[PDB]
């Protein structure tokens, strides 16, 4: 439940880093 | 749109903001107080100047 | 006529939402090709994505805001209250829309107390938001938001469910009176005051 959406989130928190690179 | 740029107006700004909020409450809180209050003392003071009050301002207005 | 599973809040999910704005919601394009099929984690895809704003209605074309669209698809999937505690705290330390929409739905399946308790330490949040109003749009802060949540009977061209006042729950002692970062008035203003003189010499 709420730790897939931990998986999710931080999956796209690595993508902002990505972004802000 | 950019939420950590100048931290010290930002800060200002909200404490204004909860200044606001805590002090409509606080208004809110003195005044239902106040009026509970004077209701309260109005009650115990003697049933005949309640109505003292109250036919005074039944003859306020009426 | 029969009730699907209720909200803690005591309402179904469907009268909660007036006619008009919902099907407005299902009619729109953007719901028909993004709200369908949608998990959890999808929502907050779909989130970070589309939404950079806040309103119930926008312009004149009444096109529903993607924030109350998956208000919405959320409103219906009806989540536990943990994972979305869970995900307004982690999400909320990440991003602030996604407050919002947790916020907003809490204000709505749950409880007096609860929605208290919860989102009022969140009046610390100054976090800056834009907001679209029927009219143009507006900047505002999350604090703003949540202090609206509280004290408006409408919100995000949603109607609110009239809430049981604090102050009644105070005299009734159930909860403690709430609690700002700062302290009372009075010892601010003192505090400030001593402050002020002291730094000016």
């Amino acid at each position: 439940t709420a730790e897939e959406v931990h998986a999710r989130i931080e999956f796209l928190w690595q993508r902002e880093q990505e972004k802000k690179k | 749109t950019t939420d950590d740029v100048d931290p010290e107006a930002e800060y200002a700004a909200w404490k204004l903001r909860e200044l606001r909020r805590l002090r409509r409450e606080r208004d809110a809180i003195e005044a239902r107080e106040r009026e509970l209050a004077e209701l309260e003392r109005r009650r115990n003071l003697t049933e005949e100047e309640r109505r003292a009050e109250d036919e005074a301002h039944l003859a306020k207005q009426k | 006529g029969s009730s699907g599973p209720l909200a803690p809040n005591g309402l179904n999910p469907a009268t909660i939402m007036e006619k008009a704005v919902r099907e407005r919601i299902v009619e729109s394009y953007f719901w028909k090709e993004q709200c369908f099929g949608v998990n959890e984690a999808d929502i907050v895809d779909r989130v970070v994505e589309h939404v950079r704003f806040v309103g119930g209605v926008t312009g004149v074309t009444q096109k529903p805001s993607p924030f109350l669209c998956l208000a919405f698809k959320l409103l219906q999937l009806a989540p536990g209250d943990d994972i979305l505690k869970e995900y307004l705290y982690f999400g909320g330390e990440k991003f602030k829309y996604l407050r919002a929409l947790a916020a907003f739905y809490i204000r709505l399946t749950r409880p007096d107390k609860e929605v208290y308790t919860l989102l009022e330490p969140f009046l610390e949040d100054r976090r800056k938001l834009r907001r679209k109003g029927k009219n143009g749009t507006s900047l505002t802060y999350m604090d703003e938001f949540i202090d609206d949540l509280l004290t408006k009977d409408r919100v995000c061209s949603t109607s609110l469910w009239k809430m049981r006042r604090r102050d009644i729950l105070e005299d009734l002692d159930l909860l403690e009176p709430r609690v700002s970062p700062l302290g009372s008035l009075e010892d601010i203003l003192e505090e400030e005051e001593q402050a002020a003189k002291n730094e000016d010499g």
